[PDB]
């Protein structure tokens, strides 16, 4: 296939002009990069699915009643039938599987119903198909609970191609997070598939809370997993043994694949370290001043780091080159100002658990102010002869 | 203090005029071109709220509340008459000053007054002061905030369309299209003070 | 004839091509029956005014024309706020601010500014008629797809049955809040724009 | 009904307040002083004047009037004025006429300057002499088939001091002028009756003024002579009214009394010792025959000079005696013509084709250097754009291709 | 004294061998009309016409006094235009040794002439081009002043010479040039060099700064921004060393000096060295039996700021002083695009090549990838040592915005002080290209 | 001159104008009141189980079995005063009649009581069969108003309703659900030991309760504002003292 050729080969173009010797990277490496650094993620977050699943189903139904169960439902009986088993003794690969069943179809859909769209764009306005949506619709596919409707995942999609980025220009011409405006489309319009109590541990007919809910409503002392009867502690969360969202759930595994993709240049340490100092100086003031009937006035700032898509977002989805700033001043105020609202909205707003998604989708608004500010202090410097 | 500050950063933030009630959004997505001349727009709103909204609170609860002049009538249907002629003399009469004693000011501000002179902005924030029946100083802060705020949100607008000069936009979405889809993002972005009740 | 009526229909628009009147089709768009009202109650109170500022153009002096033409705008709402509270109740709580907001509405006063100053009593009212035509066009449409997406009625009735009272849909909750006025009327104007491409703006 | 009374006395207490503390304001924060407008830095002859007006309005009034042929609004951009302390502001309708380089000078067009304070202007010379006339149209003969050569003598013999290229604007009250008087001879009538031109009929109601270059050059006296093409509805919209101007200069007949105002001009011959090339067609031969005649008569000139007219048909074409005599006295000068499409009653032995064609072919395509020479072009705006198409093609300079668009 | 920290010092292998070797006798030369900016020529000479050394062969239409002059005595051979007759080169046949002679001074005399007798010399003769003013990097007028005359003492594009192994030869001629630059200046005469020494003018207007790190630092516009900061009310000029060389020489012996050391080097060159070599001479004739075999590209200048030769303009330009000869790369490889690169060369770090540290590399004339948009990862900021904004300068351009462009610095920029942003760029742009459309724009309207 | 003209223009217009509006405002400030007293008077018949259609028979249903009195909320017991035309709202935002609730005694996050509370006792005849309770309490965007129709027995209920609550409607906007409203006719209000024992149950309640009432799925921010609602208006300083007069007989 000619179209599909052109990932395959290099183009093999040479200069016509000024510089006759170019850099050896392109946009497509670029994004490649990007796209292999997120690995270790996925394939942990379908491990820690499949055991949480498996892990509840047999807490509430033993005997006779999972035959029923297992039987019913065809993520279960495909896991039976391809070979793992969903007794309490499943090994690491019985779990892989059945969180396979649940991540291989929202991201096939998700790939499928968003290329159409970069297809149509870029063929009705005589263009290449433009890499980066690899990115676009592999973190789509992590940051949405494992139990989602793939009519939502292809609506959700389609809002976050179309609207917030296919509909200004392609890839570099937006000013928004396709995928996280894609979430925003579907927390905001279908709301009760993407929150509460039962969609997070796809056990069917299991209900049980996240750990920012569970410290909303008794603290530290009310972490604790249903399933299984034991204390979230601080290794849990960190190494991602707990319900959530598909990728977000391991920190260790986001910080190997950042480590990486911030050694390479690709990643920027300036708004990851605006993000934490945000972070460190919000939670630590909440800390100081303290509250009698609101709990999560004494989460530190470590429990902020290990708990919900914080570094998801700090290290993957805040990164993003075209919606952050363009200064290297203007980086750090637009990581502070992600890192300050994310825990604003986790403390101080009632009614959602979290706020990464809407953290940066702020922020996204006035990094270009920080922009206008940077450079206007710099041409105030031209004027004065000295710049 | 804190009941004061409270009903500042919510008018700023958790009830934006322009985001929240849509209040100015033919000014808002036509005059959002440059950061300047939204700047200056964002100046000439907040002096203009400012005044209007206590002197309307004065007004009101001086003549047009139930039981106020006479026990026994109520000169209410009176409010919106009484409202946009003081807020159209108030803008007419600072735009005369500014521009005889204060050209350097008038240049600066004072070009934008003939634009809010009837806008639906300071209407509808003095229809909410009246609803909310707020005191004088309630008065003075809340015009204060929402100004505050509908300055920040134009100024966010005109920032983005200024970094749109990069966009490659279809032909017949450029101009009014992509801007009413750029102002429905940034209110998607502003969602976030949804459950805050300050 | 009736070109001047079915002109800014399509033609020259308000809210698709002069800006002018944006805030009450972001606010009361959510309802068909509250958009229908607003509608008729703007185009009540545009060819009105226009009629009266119309009839007495010649005498209105330059030194306080605001304040005369401000004051026929707001007794004409006025007048038409006491008949919505007398008799559509149910309404006017829905669009409480909103029927006030006519006043400072850009259309009446652009059109009353611009078209009746300078022009004769009835065609007057016959511009304000078209504007309001216009107006309630953007308003009925994007009300129209609102209501049937957002909660699954129209005017009223269940067009589709929702999944709380057995049935096969499941409402849009994005079609009830903010943004979604705004993308529907950004989908609109580029739709109107593929038609008559007259309208599309310069390049740079 | 004790609270109707009520509310009415309030509604007319408000509004009648509001109404007086507007006007007080207002009667305190208005000069309603004079104004003292200084046209140049040296003299004190200044105008004084009301505050609100426009400057050109003021200037005409006072005495001091720029060749503004638009009459207001910036479509021709000719009220260009020079404010050394005035209005500070460029408004964009302006700003898209006055580019960076002049708008930091001070230029503006007067047209849209706001008079609110005292402003000083610095103009040139050539506009203090503008006066204006009482002319007497001696003969308004057919030279074209649509366009009539009018001959304006000025009272009391005196020649008007003007340029090769200039161009007078001439007023003209209103009336309402019928085809039917039109005198075409039955050399040109075949068109005419083929078209029905005759049916048409004028119609204004305001005095109007548009501008009409010069045909002779200065060493003709007392004479102002026209080639006015008639601007007639064009054969796609017979409907629209017809052109103004032109149908009143064409009912003007001989010994009537016509008013012209002073001499203008911005399209100028260069004074270098380089080659020229005249390309006129059209209603264009005026300029060109001024600019021509000037350079052959007034200087006695020797540069190498060509001229390159387009005509319709061999019926189109006049002054063909002056140009033969020109060529035939002079070495310098040398002239060709082209026919767009010949008759068979002509007999035409020549240059057939579109004329950016014909001086291709014939001259520009072996010439050695193409763009050392200087071209001046007048004509329809299709000629205009075809032959700077070509010229730009063979590489010449915007500086050299100095051409003079009627109107666009 | 100034030391930069952004930069690239470009690792590409075929670094000369600082040795002056003689060079093949040339037979054609040739100016090549379309490097200097915004000229429109008049020409003087006919193909066939025999013309002496500084004889005029075009003049400026768009720059009144200006002459451009032959290099070297011979017959106007060709005279090659391309679209629209814009002229490409007027090719000379080397014949005979006829010339113009000017006045001669002493070195005693030199330092107290006068600006008036200075111009008219330079201009005569044909050195005036060798100034360029900034903005627009355009021959100065000749009724122009400037209180800063750049002297570039130092090179730091890949595979250069060393200015200290050619004035080492000519020292006498460079002190003279210095001297009669600090009769023109006006002002001052900034002579931006290296650490290393030079032979010093003993006048107080010229002065020696010494510039340090990688290279965006041999530029004119480095200095130019740390040393007296250029707008539209500031314009200064700039020279190279051996055009002060040149200009001593004609100020002191009174005929024209068309001599130069150029340094013939690249990755495909069989002996890199520094050739002595003629004043516009041809590089078809310059390289030949010098390269290995195969399909090769010449280059007049670096691989950065450089001319392609071919066909008409096949000949060493005015402001170049090397020639940068490397292959053609045209050959697909499979997944080139993820292959782990232990021999390509990147600013970032997602290739192996930068852990061998020290390591060279054979360039050829690839764009490692297709025609993007730009994604800004921070690559233009590594290599941007002034004081600008790189990436909001670099979108201005691109956008076409003129005025914005203006405000962020464009008018301190030439098409050479892009190179490394149009180097480093992953959406493949060349912003030389921009950065000239917007200065047009500019100098045009306004 | 110019002044006088423009002074008789403004004072004509002025006097138009304000002889239309004013005689428009006027002449329709019953119907308005009656429009406005028409919503309140359908939903209390709705919730006491009185089929109503059209305006006049609402006013005739309303004035013929309901009887709106007034309740002190300390002492429990009625008060003589104008109950037709009472607006508690107003009596819990004036600080004259209404007490300021500390953190402790706000279990309903409300800050404000008014202390005279109206009830309507849904009569046939002379005999009174229910009485309906307005009741309020926060939840997660709005404060919700409920009316509940206890019977004369003080415990049990026969109805409810939520005519104001701006939650979201899918999720927690489901008090306005027939389904779920339909949960709470049989439902007892009070113990044995005549304690508040209404439950809103997370994760459904047991089939066939006598406390305990389904909790609203995916809303348990809401469904904990229902609950603080009733703990607050069950309690001694909301109906408590009242309903233990009516248990005790009296009604
Ligand atoms: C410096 C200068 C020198 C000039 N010298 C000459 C000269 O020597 N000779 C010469 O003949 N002209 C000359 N002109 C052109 C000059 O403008 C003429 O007067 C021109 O012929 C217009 O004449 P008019 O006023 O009668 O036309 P107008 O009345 O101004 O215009 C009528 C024309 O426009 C069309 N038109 C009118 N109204 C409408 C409408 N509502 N919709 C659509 N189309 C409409 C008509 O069909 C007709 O073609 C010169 C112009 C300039 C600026
Ligand atoms: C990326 C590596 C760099 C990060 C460096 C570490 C930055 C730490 C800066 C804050 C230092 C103090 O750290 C902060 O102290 C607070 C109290 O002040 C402690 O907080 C602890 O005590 C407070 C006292 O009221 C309790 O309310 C709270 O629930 C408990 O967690 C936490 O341990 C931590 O949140
Ligand atoms: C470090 C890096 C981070 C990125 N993060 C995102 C992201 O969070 N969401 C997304 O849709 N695309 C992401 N992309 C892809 C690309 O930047 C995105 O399409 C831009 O927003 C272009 O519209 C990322 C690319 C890079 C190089
Ligand atoms: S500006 Fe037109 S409605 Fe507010
Ligand atoms: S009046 Fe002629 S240009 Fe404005």
């Amino acid at each position: 296939y000619e179209a599909a050729a052109t990932l395959f080969y290099t183009p093999g173009l040479v200069t016509k002009r000024s510089s006759h010797v170019r850099d050896s990277v392109d946009l497509k490496r670029i994004m490649i990069m990007v796209w292999l650094a997120v690995f270790p993620a996925m394939f942990w977050g379908m491990y820690n699915a499949g055991g949480q699943a498996i892990a509840a189903l047999n807490h509430l139904y033993s005997g006779d009643q999972l035959a029923a169960i297992v039987a019913g439902n065809w993520h279960y009986w495909l896991t039976e039938m391809l070979g793992g088993t969903m007794s309490s003794d499943a090994g690491w690969g019985s779990k892989m599987l059945l969180g396979a069943t649940y991540f291989l179809p929202i991201y096939a859909t998700v790939f499928i119903v968003g290329g159409f769209w970069e297809v149509l764009f870029c063929m009705v306005r005589k263009h290449e198909v433009n890499e980066g949506f690899f990115v676009t619709s592999i973190l789509f596919a992590l940051i949405v609970p494992p139990t989602l409707p793939l009519w939502q995942a292809a609506l959700g999609i389609t809002f976050g191609v179309v609207v917030a980025k296919e509909v200004f220009g392609g890839t570099g011409r937006n000013f928004l997070n396709p995928a996280l405006a894609g979430r925003a489309f579907l927390f905001f319009a279908y709301p009760a598939q993407i929150s509460g109590d039962l969609v997070w541990t796809a056990a069917d007919g299991y209900s049980g809370a996240t750990a920012l809910s569970q410290w909303a409503q008794g603290g530290a002392g009310a972490l604790i997993n249903n399933a299984t009867g034991q204390t979230i502690t601080w290794m849990d969360a960190f190494i991602g043994n707990i319900p959530g969202s598909i990728g977000e759930v391991s920190t260790l595994a986001l910080m190997i694949g950042a480590a990486f993709i911030v050694y390479m240049g690709i990643a920027s340490w300036r708004i990851i370290g605006g993000v934490m100092i945000g972070m460190i100086l919000l939670s630590t003031l909440f800390n100081v001043i303290g509250s009698d009937t609101n709990a999560m006035f004494n989460m530190p700032w470590h429990w902020h780091l290990v708990l919900g898509g914080f570094a998801f977002g700090m290290f993957f989805m805040a990164t993003d080159p075209v919606s952050a700033s363009f200064t290297n001043s203007g980086k750090w105020a637009y990581g502070i100002l992600i890192g300050v609202m994310c825990v604003l909205i986790r403390v101080v707003n009632p009614a959602y658990p979290e706020g990464m998604m809407l953290a940066i989708l702020f922020a996204n608004l006035f990094a270009p102010l920080f922009d206008h500010v940077v450079v206007e202090r710099n041409i105030k410097r031209r004027l004065a002869r000295y710049g | 203090m804190e009941h004061y500050i409270s009903l500042l950063v919510k008018s700023i933030f958790i009830e934006n005029m322009a985001l929240s009630f849509f209040l100015g959004m033919c000014t808002f997505l036509a005059v959002s071109k440059k950061v300047k001349t939204s700047f200056g727009l964002g100046i000439a709103v907040i002096v203009v709220l400012t005044i209007s909204v206590p002197v309307n609170n004065l007004v009101y609860n001086l003549v047009l509340k139930p039981d106020a002049l006479v026990e026994g009538v109520d000169l209410s249907f009176l409010n919106f008459i009484t409202f946009i002629g003081v807020i159209a003399a108030l803008v007419q009469i600072l735009e005369m000053i500014l521009d005889r004693f204060f050209p350097p000011l008038y240049n600066a501000l004072g070009i934008f007054l003939p634009l809010i002179t009837v806008n639906c902005a300071i209407f509808g924030g003095v229809s909410f002061m009246v609803q909310r029946d707020y005191s004088f100083a309630e008065s003075v802060v809340y015009g204060f905030g929402s100004g505050v705020g509908w300055m920040l949100a134009i100024v966010a607008l005109a920032g983005i369309r200024e970094k749109m000069k990069y966009s490659d936009v279809p032909p017949g979405l450029r101009g009014l299209g992509i801007t009413f889809i750029t102002a429905g993002l940034m209110a998607l972005g502003f969602m976030s003070f949804s459950g805050v009740q300050l | 004839l009736k070109k001047s009526v079915l002109a800014p229909v399509l033609d020259n628009n308000p809210i698709a091509l002069q800006v002018l009147g944006v805030c009450s089709a972001l606010a009361v768009t959510t309802k068909l029956e509250t958009a229908f009202v607003m509608t008729l109650a703007v185009m009540f109170v545009t060819a009105l005014s226009n009629f009266f500022v119309s009839l007495i153009r010649n005498h209105i002096p330059n030194s306080v024309r605001i304040i005369v033409q401000m004051a026929i705008i707001a007794s004409l709402v006025i007048v038409v706020d006491q008949i919505l509270k007398a008799y559509l109740y149910d309404i006017s709580k829905q669009l409480s601010v909103f029927v006030g907001l006519i006043i400072t509405n850009c259309i009446v006063m652009g059109r009353a500014e611009a078209f009746a100053m300078k022009s004769e009593p009835i065609p007057s009212f016959i511009d304000g008629i078209g504007n309001g035509l216009g107006y309630g066009f953007v308003l009925m449409t994007v009300g129209f797809f609102r209501e049937l997406l957002g909660s699954g009625k129209l005017f009223g009735l269940e067009v589709l049955p929702l999944i709380s009272n057995g049935g096969w849909y499941q409402p849009n909750g994005l079609m009830l809040l903010a943004p979604s006025a705004f993308f529907l009327i950004g989908f609109m104007i580029w739709a109107i724009r593929t038609f008559k491409p007259e309208q599309v703006e310069a390049k740079e | 009904m004790s609270t109707i009374i009520f509310g009415v006395v309030m509604f007319t207490l408000i509004i009648l307040a509001l109404v007086l503390v507007i006007l007080f304001a207002k009667s305190k924060l208005v000069p309603t002083g004079d104004i003292t407008i200084s046209i140049n830095g040296d003299p004190e002859k200044a105008i004084v004047t009301q505050p609100g007006g426009k400057l050109l309005t003021a200037l005409a009034g006072a005495g001091v009037f720029v060749s503004s042929a638009c009459g207001g609004g910036g479509s021709c951009g000719q009220c260009r004025v020079k404010i050394k302390s005035g209005g500070g502001d460029i408004l964009p309708t302006e700003l898209d006429h006055i580019s960076k380089g002049e708008a930091r000078e001070g230029e503006r067009l007067a047209c849209q300057v706001a008079v609110k304070a005292d402003m000083d202007l610095e103009l040139p010379e050539e506009i203090f002499g503008v006066k204006k006339w009482e002319c007497t149209v001696i003969s308004n003969d057919n030279k074209a088939t649509f366009i009539k050569e009018l001959k304006l003598a000025i009272p009391d013999g005196e020649s008007v001091p003007f340029r090769a290229g200039g161009y007078i604007q001439i007023e003209a009250p209103a009336h309402h002028v019928k085809y039917a008087d039109f005198d075409v001879p039955e050399k040109y009538r075949g068109d005419w009756d083929k078209f029905n031109l005759f049916r048409y009929e004028s119609k204004v109601d305001e005095p109007i003024i548009r501008a009409y270059s010069m045909a002779n050059y200065p060493e003709e006296f007392g004479i102002i002579m026209l080639n006015v093409r008639i601007a007639t509805p064009p054969p796609n919209n017979p409907n629209v009214p017809p052109g103004q101007m032109s149908s009143y200069i064409w009912s003007l007949k001989a010994g009537d009394k016509c008013t012209i105002s002073g001499p203008f001009g911005e399209f100028f011959a260069k004074d270098t010792d380089a080659e020229m090339v005249f390309i006129g067609g059209g209603a264009g031969m005026a300029p060109m025959r001024s600019h021509i005649f000037d350079q052959l008569k007034r200087l006695k000139s020797k540069r190498k000079m060509s001229y390159w007219y387009g005509a319709r048909s061999k019926r189109e074409m006049f002054y063909v005696e002056d140009f033969d005599g020109l060529a035939a006295e002079n070495d310098n000068f040398v002239w060709h013509c082209a026919l767009s499409d010949p008759q068979p009653e002509d007999n035409w032995t020549g240059y057939t084709g579109f004329i950016h064609n014909v001086l291709y072919e014939n001259y520009l395509k072996d010439h050695e250097a193409p763009e050392d020479c200087e071209y001046y072009m007048c004509g329809p705006p299709m000629m205009n754009a075809a032959v700077i198409n070509m010229l730009k093609n063979l590489g010449v300079e915007e500086e050299n291709i100095l051409l003079d668009d009627f109107g666009g | 004294m100034i030391t930069i920290k952004k930069g690239l010092d470009l690792p590409i292998a075929g670094t000369p061998s600082q040795v002056i070797s003689d060079g093949k006798a040339i037979k054609k030369v040739a100016l090549l009309g379309e490097e200097y900016v915004g000229m429109r020529p008049t020409m003087h000479v006919r193909v066939g016409d025999e013309v002496k050394k500084a004889q005029i062969l075009f003049e400026d239409k768009k720059n009144p006094g200006v002459k451009f002059t032959s290099p070297v005595s011979g017959k106007v051979v060709e005279i090659n235009r391309g679209a629209k007759r814009v002229l490409q080169s007027v090719v000379i046949e080397v014949a005979g040794d006829d010339q113009v002679t000017f006045d001669k001074f002493e070195a005693n005399q030199l330092a107290s002439l006068n600006r008036d007798a200075i111009k008219t010399q330079l201009v005569e003769s044909g050195l005036w081009t060798a100034f360029r003013t900034r903005p627009f990097s355009k021959v100065p007028a000749i009724d122009s002043t400037s209180e800063a005359i750049f002297v570039t003492a130092m090179d730091t594009n890949p595979l250069a010479a060393e200015p200290t192994v050619v004035i080492n030869e000519q020292s006498e001629a460079f002190v003279a040039g210095l001297d009669v630059l600090s009769a023109l200046t006006t002002g001052k005469v900034y002579v931006c060099k290296k650490g290393t020494s030079l032979p010093r003018s003993q006048q107080p207007n010229v002065e020696e700064h010494v510039f340090d790190g990688p290279h965006p630092a041999g530029l004119a516009g480095t200095h130019m921004h740390f040393l007296y900061p250029v707008s539209a009310d500031h314009v200064a000029w700039s020279i190279n060393y051996q055009d002060v060389i040149a200009v001593g020489q004609l100020f002191l012996t009174g005929e024209l000096y068309t001599q130069r050391v150029v340094s013939l080097a690249g990755p495909v060159v069989n002996k890199p060295r520094l050739v002595r070599t003629v004043m516009g001479a041809s590089l078809e004739q310059l390289v030949d039996s010098e390269i290995m075999p195969g399909e090769v590209r010449i280059i007049s200048g670096s691989v950065l700021s450089g001319t392609k030769a071919t066909g008409p303009h096949a000949y060493l330009g005015r402001y170049h002083l090397q020639v940068s000869v490397l292959r053609e790369g045209r050959d697909k490889e499979l997944f080139g695009w993820a292959m782990p690169g232990k021999n390509k060369f990147s600013v970032t770090r997602s290739f192996l090549g930068h852990l061998f540290k020290g390591q060279v590399y054979n360039m050829t004339t690839t764009t490692n990838g297709s025609d993007r948009s730009m994604v800004p990862i921070g690559n233009y900021e590594k290599v941007m040592p002034l004081d600008m904004e790189p990436t909001l300068l670099l979108r201005d351009l691109c956008a076409g915005d003129s005025d914005s462009a203006v405000r962020l610095g464009a008018l301190e920029l030439d098409e050479e002080d892009l190179a490394l942003c149009t180097f480093v760029c992953p959406g493949k742009y060349e912003y030389g290209q921009l950065l000239r459309e917007c200065l047009d724009k500019i100098e045009k309207e306004g | 001159d110019s002044i006088k003209k423009t002074l008789f223009v403004v004072i004509a217009l002025s006097l138009v104008c304000s002889i239309i509006v004013s005689a428009a405002a006027v002449g329709l400030r019953d119907k308005q009141k009656e429009n406005a007293a028409l919503d309140k008077q359908s939903k209390i018949l709705q919730v006491a189980g009185i089929e109503a259609k059209g305006s006049k028979q609402i006013v005739e249903l309303f004035n013929k079995s309901i009887e709106p009195r007034l309740v002190d909320f300390n002492t429990g017991d009625f008060v003589e005063g104008d109950a037709a035309n009472y607006d508690q709202r107003k009596a819990a935002k004036e600080a004259s009649e209404s007490i300021k609730l500390t953190a402790e005694q706000d279990k309903a996050k409300i800050q404000r009581r008014a202390n005279v509370g109206v009830v309507y006792l849904v009569k046939d005849g002379d005999k009174t069969s229910k009485v309906i309770l307005p009741v309020h309490g926060n939840g997660l965007w709005s404060m919700m108003y409920a009316f509940v129709a206890v019977e004369t027995d003080g415990n049990t209920v026969s109805g409810l309703t939520y005519y104001e609550q701006g939650e979201t409607p899918g999720l927690g906007g489901e008090v306005e659900n027939p389904a779920w409203r339909a949960q709470w006719v049989g439902k007892k209000l009070f113990d044995e030991n005549h304690k508040p024992a209404i439950k809103i149950v997370k994760g459904g309640a047991p089939q066939g309760s006598e406390h305990g009432v389904d909790g609203l799925s995916g809303a348990t921010l809401t469904s904990n504002g229902v609950q603080n609602t009733f703990d607050f208006w069950l309690g001694d300083m909301g109906f408590g003292p009242f309903l233990t007069k009516v248990r005790d007989g009296g009604l």
